[PDB]
């Protein structure tokens, strides 16, 4: 009824209370609850939200460009890449002491820095880079980009420009451009980057733009793609002491498939990542040209759907009907695509860990674990998100009159069974698992490790013996010789792949002892248990058999009251709320799991892993207790060092993590009153009843409540870990 | 041989254990004359100490590089080998147990479904009643299969659903 | 405000106006066997939603569910 | 004379409701005439406590 | 500090509960009660119960707090061993550039005086060690209680319950998830159960090694 | 005959507190009783301590709503007596709320009308489809 902040809020704009505030700065991305906000106003708007945050991203990789070509020691870096590590910004803090600038200086050549754990040297230069202005000229281009998408996200907002509703629709055409065009053509165009600069740069060629005009990156150059006989341009790759700096022992071949590592840098040739991408760009060009668009026949996706239908009914309908129920929905769409990228993000994180495709990157020993950390925490989010976005669908977005008989009418069905087995499932792994750690605790609090259970993981050993693997002798596929597997292909991949596999010191298909068995145990019972959660919270979502008419209330609200024996947590955000908590637990299970074999690894005392890595004593004292010296020695009366901000970050998160206790354990009732009393006190002051707060103050919500308090918790629990995963390692190096 | 591991008599870790255990013992064993308690007691311990380490190696039990035994879960490693014990026999016994404890509690839960205020013997139990059950349990597997057969264990769906 | 509503499904016990706190639902005719009455919201300027009346309805399912909504000075029991 | 015998028991198909597809014995059918005539009486307690109901005829079915 | 917000939550709990500035009908709610409504807002953690709730943890902090310094004053400025030449304490003398940082009670205190709880396997301090852990155990657990609620466990046991009825073994009495009073009360109960085994096992595991 | 407020109307012994009375009894409303207490005896406040009450219609008055029905409730509880409500606004303009019907919204009075209501099954409601207006919290019919 009262108009003021913000302008999309007639019902909060009444209300006489700070809470309009935080409903405002948070409900300011839902623009689908908001007045008056139907379909067609509202693509162009996500549109243009879509080019703003791309814009936000572009200048994010500018400045970061930026401050490396500038702050950062990038020619100190390509020259000698072992001799120095990476500068990631300069301090112009006035705080520091003289002791601080003195402890910040790693580098030399200026003042205070930070390194850069990015691991944007080894990738800028794998692609080939060598010079600061390389860097400058990509970090202007990116803000001009930014800019761009800026600009093109307002044209779509005026008329003449705005465009329709059917344009949307068109899933075939959008489909098609992406898979061919988004996907396969700037694959392609990666492919001529590799086979243009990234290889003339290994070569310690200075070849840039200024000479790439009559540059033949292939003796015979493109005549073979004229006249047949592509096999010609993988006849000399990259020399085993080829170096990378310079053309010690260089090649001619651009599309190479030998499938190794390039024994200097320690990674993926860079020429087979060119022959990769170009397959990988051809293939998503076939697969680009699927659907039925205006002139192309194809195949639509109205009758695919339809006829897929099992004659035995065990599906029923089959797929009828969905064509109209997902291209009419868009939060199903999303949480596929949250789905898909967050385990697409799991799986980056760990074909990167295992093959680098980055020169001069394995080397480093800083900037895996953090990228690895970072990537399984976004894919965790991610999943969480696509979960939390696919009870949104029931919630909001469903009807049930034309999906009388497909294959979520059934699901939803039979919703109880999914949900027991996963409670079943959940309960099994972490029964065995708690019990086998207590176990082997009790018995080595006894003294003799010897009675300790052990299970020997033959099926990962197995898998390994197949890959190549020979440590364990189970004489099978690629490990010996009377299979067709083994022989064809002896020319191909496989002596790379052969040579790396049975190596004891690199990150690909480790030893794997039986303390790794009760890990991924542990990882199976985290995944399954916040799995479990939320496909609770989302099947559970139109009507449960407390609350029938949940689909009445939203997705976010508090509770349905104190009646009926007590209903607290009960909407599907609130098991959103706890499937993030378990998010962060098995990211870090999964995270403390990695950390300590490649750290047991690097110290050459893999059998300290495979020896402690039996019970949970060994966790807490080998490893958090151990591994932690320099996060307390960072300062102290003697003086402090280079590792004294991250240690004050360490606690910092600590501190983030007991707030969210402080908004998790007192709910919002006490806070009322407390607050009530104090506007009491404020009113009453001598002399200070002068101008007023402009909203009344009010305890947060309890949505609010929960939200802010398990934001608290995930922000200090990542703080928390990356300043121990930084500091850690960045300051013994060992 | 299997998975890299060698049998556990072989392991100089294994036998380095069991000397370090035996001199960590004996450091604090000779603290005590050889006629009071406590020194019978840590003979007593010694003992079955001593036929810990000389009972496992029997029938073969993999040792790895760490010298300590790893159990052998597959069925097909525990064959082709003598390794059934691992665990291959302790899943079937503990299935035949926590088979036995449901077949009880279940024939006793649905004995008691038919007299009035059954919630009465769930919190005051009819103990003969439970005595003879667990006394007729043991041939569940039988009875199992049978009454599945029978169809008397699937509620023909009419019970409290939401969706 | 707080839209509250009563559906047809509904005995007349009388009981969930002796509970609320805010005075806030009547019982007008209805036809029924022994008391014949029926609830209803007239007025929602002063229901704060706290959902009392929720709990003593013994309506299977509940006759009245407060569809929460905006707050104000009356709907955040302020007495400042 | 309209609703089930009395003492007959029968199950409910009210989709909201506490009891529902198990069976439950007819304390009296209203015959004074009422859309929710039947009042079915369940030992089982509910999230409320509450131990009786009142159905229409057309949801009530026969017995197991 | 701590015992003035003790004590803060201790009198703002027994005051406020025949009468309140927001519910005037209290007193007829009882003094065990988990709230009145999700209406003006919220109310959660109203009664005097829930005041004790929370006193119960500030005077876990506080209790904690006295008993550590006490811990590590002694240990650093009282206790030791006289040589012909003065005594020689336990610790160097930690204690005075040490508190005077949070740091510090992790730096010299908790860091340093933790060896023997992980370090007391090969003797007969092991159960401490293994008090230690389970009480680790039991605190978490405890949180798991204390950030949870109602719905999403009922409708877990609904579901637990539907399989039940499939091969008709479920009980004749009503499972229902604990209540919220209840569900409060096992929380703090693990908490400060947690908390108070660590910190015994702590205390008890480093004192021996020592004296 | 329902009454309407009357000022300068004598009040119950009592010496003070810390409940209500803050800027929003000044410029946004206040909350007004009145009821019949015969036979001057003890009473509890919702917003203090204990009073004296004279024989004879007594008038009181608080900041919250709550507060004036809870001793409305109390009232039917030990002895039957028949306090009433009123409303306060800027403008001075006064609202009769409690009871409109003068027999207590509890008990049916001879004959009204009544709205917010639908005559439908518990459940049974319509599906997000067809909703996308939304209306803020639908009435299902209007
Ligand atoms: C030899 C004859 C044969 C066989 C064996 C099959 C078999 C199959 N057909 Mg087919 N079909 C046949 C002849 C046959 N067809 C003929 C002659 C025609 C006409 C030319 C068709 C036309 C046809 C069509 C049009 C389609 C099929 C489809 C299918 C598949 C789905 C059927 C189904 O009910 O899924 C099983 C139903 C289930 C509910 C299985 C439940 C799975 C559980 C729940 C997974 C558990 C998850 C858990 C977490 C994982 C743990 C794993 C654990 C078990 C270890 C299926 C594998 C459909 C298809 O491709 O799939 C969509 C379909 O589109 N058929
Ligand atoms: C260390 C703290 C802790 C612990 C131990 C647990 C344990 C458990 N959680 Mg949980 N959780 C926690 C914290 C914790 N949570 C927190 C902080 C949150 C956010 C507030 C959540 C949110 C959460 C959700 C949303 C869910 C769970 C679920 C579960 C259960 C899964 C069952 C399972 O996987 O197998 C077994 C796991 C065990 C822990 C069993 C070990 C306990 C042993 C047997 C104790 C034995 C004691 C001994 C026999 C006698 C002692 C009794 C007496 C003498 C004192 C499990 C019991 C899920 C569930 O309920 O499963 C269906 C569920 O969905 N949790
Ligand atoms: C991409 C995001 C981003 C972020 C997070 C930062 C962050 C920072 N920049 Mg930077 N900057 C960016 C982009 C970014 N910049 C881009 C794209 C450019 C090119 C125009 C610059 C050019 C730039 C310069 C020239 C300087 C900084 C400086 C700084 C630091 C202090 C800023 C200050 O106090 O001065 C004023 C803040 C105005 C908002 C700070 C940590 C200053 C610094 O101290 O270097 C570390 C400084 O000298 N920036
Ligand atoms: C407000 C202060 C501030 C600002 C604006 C930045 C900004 C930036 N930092 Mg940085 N950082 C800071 C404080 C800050 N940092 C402090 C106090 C430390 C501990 C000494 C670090 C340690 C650090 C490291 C190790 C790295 C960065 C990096 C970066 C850049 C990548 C984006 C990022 O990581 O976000 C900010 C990060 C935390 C807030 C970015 C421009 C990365 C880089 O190299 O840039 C390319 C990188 O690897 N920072
Ligand atoms: C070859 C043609 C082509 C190409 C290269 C792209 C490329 C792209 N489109 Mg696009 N699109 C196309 C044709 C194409 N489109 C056509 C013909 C239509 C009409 C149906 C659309 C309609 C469309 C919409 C509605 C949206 C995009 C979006 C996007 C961007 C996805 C976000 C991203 O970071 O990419 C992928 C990142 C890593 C692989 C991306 C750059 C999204 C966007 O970001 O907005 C700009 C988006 O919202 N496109
Ligand atoms: C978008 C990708 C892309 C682009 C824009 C180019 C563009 C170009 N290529 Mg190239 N090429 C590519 C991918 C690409 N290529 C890939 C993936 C391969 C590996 C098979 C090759 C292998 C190749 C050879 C062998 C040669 C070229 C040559 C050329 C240049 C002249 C020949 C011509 O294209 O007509 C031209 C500027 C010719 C040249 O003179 O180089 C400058 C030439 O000799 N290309
Ligand atoms: C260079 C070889 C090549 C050839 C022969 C074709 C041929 C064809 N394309 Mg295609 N296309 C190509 C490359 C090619 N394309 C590349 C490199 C891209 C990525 C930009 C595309 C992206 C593309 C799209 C988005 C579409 C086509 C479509 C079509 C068909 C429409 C013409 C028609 O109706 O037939 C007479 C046609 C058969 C249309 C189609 O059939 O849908 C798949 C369609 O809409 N193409
Ligand atoms: C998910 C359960 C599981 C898994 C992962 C495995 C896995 C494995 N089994 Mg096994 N097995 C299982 C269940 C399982 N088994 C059960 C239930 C039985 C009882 C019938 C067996 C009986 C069995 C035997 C007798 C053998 C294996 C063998 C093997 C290994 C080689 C596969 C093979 O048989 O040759 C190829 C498979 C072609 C389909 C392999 C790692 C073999 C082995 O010991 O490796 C040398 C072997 O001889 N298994
Ligand atoms: C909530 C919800 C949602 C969401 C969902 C999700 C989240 C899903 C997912 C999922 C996932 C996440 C999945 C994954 C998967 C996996 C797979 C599917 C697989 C496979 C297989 C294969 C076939 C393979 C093979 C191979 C090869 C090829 C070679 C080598 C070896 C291997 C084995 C690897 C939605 C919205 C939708 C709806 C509503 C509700
Ligand atoms: C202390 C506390 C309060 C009261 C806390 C208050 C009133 C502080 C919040 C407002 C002040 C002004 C915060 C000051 C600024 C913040 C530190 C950050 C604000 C930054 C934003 C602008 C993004 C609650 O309302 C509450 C509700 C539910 C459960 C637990 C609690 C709880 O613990
Ligand atoms: C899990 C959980 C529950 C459920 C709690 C349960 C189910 C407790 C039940 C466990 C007991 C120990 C069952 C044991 C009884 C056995 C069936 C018989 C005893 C065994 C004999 C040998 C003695 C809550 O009620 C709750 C409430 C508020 C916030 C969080 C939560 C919460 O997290
Ligand atoms: S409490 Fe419920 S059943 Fe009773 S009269 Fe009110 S609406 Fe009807
Ligand atoms: C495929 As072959 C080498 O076994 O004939
Ligand atoms: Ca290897």
């Amino acid at each position: 009824a009262t108009k003021l902040f913000p302008k999309f809020s007639q019902g909060l704009a009444q209300d006489p209370s700070t809470r309009r505030i935080w409903y405002g700065l948070a409900t300011a991305h839902d623009f689908e609850s908001h007045d008056g906000m139907t379909e067609e106003n509202l693509y162009q708007k996500i549109f243009a939200s879509h080019f703003g945050q791309l814009a936000i991203i572009f200048l994010w990789t500018s400045g970061n460009l930026f401050h490396v070509a500038w702050q950062g020691n990038f020619e100190q870096w390509v020259t000698d890449p072992i001799h120095v590590r990476p500068i990631a910004h300069a301090i112009w803090d006035p705080h520091f002491g003289q002791p601080a600038v003195e402890a910040f200086t790693r580098g030399g050549a200026s003042g205070p820095v930070n390194i850069a754990t990015s691991g944007v040297y080894q990738w800028w230069y794998t692609i080939g880079l060598r010079s600061n202005q390389e860097l400058y000229v990509s970090s202007v281009f990116l803000a001009l980009v930014s800019a761009v998408f800026l600009f093109a996200g307002w044209l779509h907002l005026q008329p003449n420009f705005q465009p329709s509703l059917s344009w949307f629709k068109d899933a075939e055409s959008r489909l098609n451009h992406h898979l061919a065009g988004l996907f396969g053509v700037s694959s392609l165009a990666w492919t001529g980057h590799l086979v243009h600069v990234a290889i003339p740069e290994s070569r310690g060629q200075h070849v840039g733009w200024d000479n790439f005009l009559s540059v033949l990156p292939h003796p015979q150059g493109l005549t073979p793609f004229w006249s047949g006989n592509w096999a010609a341009y993988a006849q000399n790759p990259d020399t085993a002491s080829h170096a990378f700096g310079t053309a010690d022992g260089s090649g001619t071949a651009i599309l190479t498939f030998l499938g190794g590592f390039h024994p200097q840098t320690q990674s993926l040739w860079l020429s087979d990542m060119a022959h990769h991408h170009l397959a990988i760009a051809v293939l998503f060009i076939v697969a680009g040209h699927m659907y039925r668009t205006n002139f192309g026949i194809g195949h639509r996706l109205e009758a695919i759907l339809e006829a897929h239908t099992p004659p035995a009914g065990g599906l029923g309908a089959g797929h009828k009907g969905l064509f109209h129920t997902v291209n009419n929905s868009l939060h199903f769409q999303l949480g596929l695509a949250l789905a898909s990228v967050g385990t697409i993000t799991s799986l980056v994180a760990q074909h990167m860990y295992s093959l680098p495709p980055y020169a001069y990157l394995a080397v480093d020993f800083t900037t895996q674990a953090s990228l690895y950390t970072h990537h399984q925490y976004i894919a965790g989010f991610i999943m969480c998100g696509a979960f939390a976005h696919g009870a949104i669908f029931f919630i909001r977005d469903y009807d049930p009159e034309q999906n009388k008989g497909n294959v979520l009418a059934r699901v939803l069905d039979h919703k109880e069974a999914i949900i027991s087995h996963l409670s079943w499932v959940s309960l099994f792994l972490g029964f065995h698992t708690l019990g086998l750690y207590v176990h082997n605790d009790v018995v080595q609090a006894f003294g003799t490790p010897e009675k300790q259970i052990l299970i020997e993981p033959v099926f990962a050993q197995w898998i390994q013996a197949a890959q190549g693997k020979s440590l364990y002798g189970f004489d099978l596929l690629l490990a010996s010789s009377s299979s067709p597997a083994y022989s064809a292909g002896q020319s191909l991949w496989l002596p790379g792949w052969l040579e790396a596999i049975n190596n004891n010191q690199n990150s690909l298909f480790l030893t794997i002892g039986p303390g790794d068995f009760l890990v991924h145990h542990a990882i199976a019972l985290g995944l399954h248990t916040t799995t479990l959660i939320l496909v609770k919270g989302a099947l559970d979502a139109r009507g449960s058999k407390l609350m029938p008419d949940k689909k009445d209330f939203g997705y976010s609200f508090p509770c349905d009251g104190p009646g009926r024996g007590g209903t607290c947590d009960i909407s599907a955000y609130d098991a959103f709320y706890l499937a993030v908590f378990w998010m962060l637990n098995t990211i870090g299970w999964v995270t403390f799991y990695w950390h300590w074999k490649h750290l047991t690894l690097w110290q050459g005392n893999v059998s300290q892993f495979d020896e402690s890595s039996t019970y949970l004593m060994g966790w807490l004292r080998d490893y958090l207790w151990l591994n932690s010296s320099q996060l307390i020695n960072g300062y102290n009366p003697f003086g402090m060092n280079s590792l004294s901000v991250w240690a004050w970050t360490f606690l910092f998160g600590h501190l983030v993590y007991a707030t969210g206790f402080m908004f998790l354990i007192s709910w919002r009732g006490y806070w009322q009153e407390l607050i009530e009393t104090l506007v009491w006190a404020h009113e009453k002051t001598p002399l200070a009843n002068l101008v007023y707060w402009k909203d009344k103050p009010v305890a947060l919500s309890i949505v609010q409540a929960r939200l802010v308090g398990l934001a608290h918790f995930s922000v200090g629990y990542i703080f928390t870990y990356a300043a121990f995963l930084i500091a850690s390692t960045a300051g013994r190096f060992g | 041989d299997i998975a890299g591991l060698t049998p556990c008599s072989e392991s100089k870790a294994y036998n380095k254990l069991e000397r370090k255990e035996l001199k960590v013992l004996d450091k604090r064993l000779k603290q005590y004359e050889p006629g009071s308690a406590p020194y019978l007691a840590l003979q007593a311990t010694k003992e079955r100490t001593e036929n810990r380490f000389k009972t496992y190696a029997k029938q073969g039990l993999l040792c790895g590089n760490d010298g300590l035994p790893h159990l052998i879960s597959d069925p097909g490693l525990a064959l082709r080998f003598n390794h059934a014990g691992e665990v291959f026999i302790p899943t079937f016994g503990f299935l035949y147990v926590a088979g036995y404890i449901g077949h009880v509690g279940r024939q006793y839960i649905i004995l008691s479904k038919e007299d009035a205020k059954p919630t009465d013997k769930e919190i005051i139990l009819d103990v003969p009643l439970a005595l003879k059950l667990a006394f007729q349990g043991w041939a569940w597997p039988l009875a199992s299969i049978q009454e599945l057969r029978n169809g008397s264990l699937l509620e023909k769906d009419e019970n409290i659903t939401v969706s | 405000a707080h839209v509250v509503k009563i559906y047809d499904t509904c005995i007349g016990c009388t009981q969930c106006v002796r509970a609320c706190p805010l005075d806030v639902l009547e019982m007008v005719p209805w036809d029924g066997c022994k008391a014949a009455q029926m609830a209803s919201s007239p007025r929602t300027e002063d229901c704060v939603g706290c959902k009392r009346c929720e709990t003593a309805c013994p309506t299977d399912f509940l006759s009245v569910r407060v569809y929460l909504g905006n707050e104000s000075t009356r709907s955040l029991g302020l007495a400042y | 004379e309209i609703g089930p015998k009395r003492g007959s028991l029968v199950k409910v198909l009210r989709p909201e409701s506490y009891w529902y597809n198990q069976v439950g014995k007819v304390v009296s059918v209203d015959q004074s005439g009422i859309r929710y005539p039947v009042v079915v009486r369940f030992e089982n307690q509910n999230y409320a406590g509450v131990s009786t109901n009142n159905y229409a005829l057309d949801e009530i079915e026969e017995v197991k | 500090f701590t015992i003035h917000v003790t004590v803060l939550i201790l009198l703002k709990g027994v005051l406020f509960a025949r009468s309140s500035r927001l519910i005037p009908d209290k007193a007829n709610l009882g003094f065990r009660f988990p709230c009145d409504g999700p209406g003006r807002g919220g109310t959660c953690q109203v009664s005097a119960w829930d005041h004790v709730f929370l006193g119960l943890f500030w005077m876990y902090n506080s209790l904690s707090i006295v008993i550590f310094h006490f811990s590590w004053k002694m240990q650093s400025d009282v206790w030791g061993t006289v040589t012909d030449s003065g005594v020689s304490h336990i610790t160097g003398g930690n204690f005075a550039q040490s508190a005077n940082t949070i740091n510090g009670w992790l730096r010299d205190f908790l860091w340093a005086q933790s060896s023997q709880v992980i370090q007391s396997y090969g003797s007969a301090l092991s159960a401490y060690g293994l008090m230690f852990l389970g009480a680790h155990f039991v605190w978490a657990f405890s949180l798991m209680f204390l950030f949870s609620g109602r719905g999403y466990w009922q409708e877990l046991i609904e579901s637990i319950v539907w399989a039940h009825n499939k091969l008709r073994v479920a009980p004749s009495i009503q499972p229902r998830a604990l209540s919220i009073t209840q569900g409060r009360a096992v929380g703090v109960a693990h908490y400060l159960l947690g908390g108070i085994a660590t910190t015994w096992s702590f205390f008890l595991a480093r004192i021996i090694a020592v004296g | 005959k329902q009454p309407e407020l009357d000022p300068d109307t004598p009040s119950p012994i009592f010496g003070g507190s810390t409940g209500g009375l803050l800027r929003k009894a000044q410029v946004e409303e206040f909350y007004v009783i009145t009821w019949e207490s015969p036979k001057e005896q003890i009473f509890e406040m919702p917003t203090g301590g204990a009073a004296i009450m004279r024989k004879g219609p007594n008038l009181l008055k608080f900041a919250r709503k709550e507060q004036c029905m809870a001793l409305t409730t109390q009232l039917r509880s030990k002895f039957r007596q028949t306090p009433c409500f009123y409303r306060v606004y800027a403008d001075g303009k006064v609202q009769y709320l409690h009871p409109k019907d003068g027999v207590y919204p509890e008990k049916v009075n001879a004959g009204r009308v009544g709205v917010n209501q639908n005559m439908r099954s518990i459940g049974k409601n319509v599906d997000p489809i067809k909703v996308v207006k939304f209306t803020g919290s639908e009435p299902f019919e209007i």
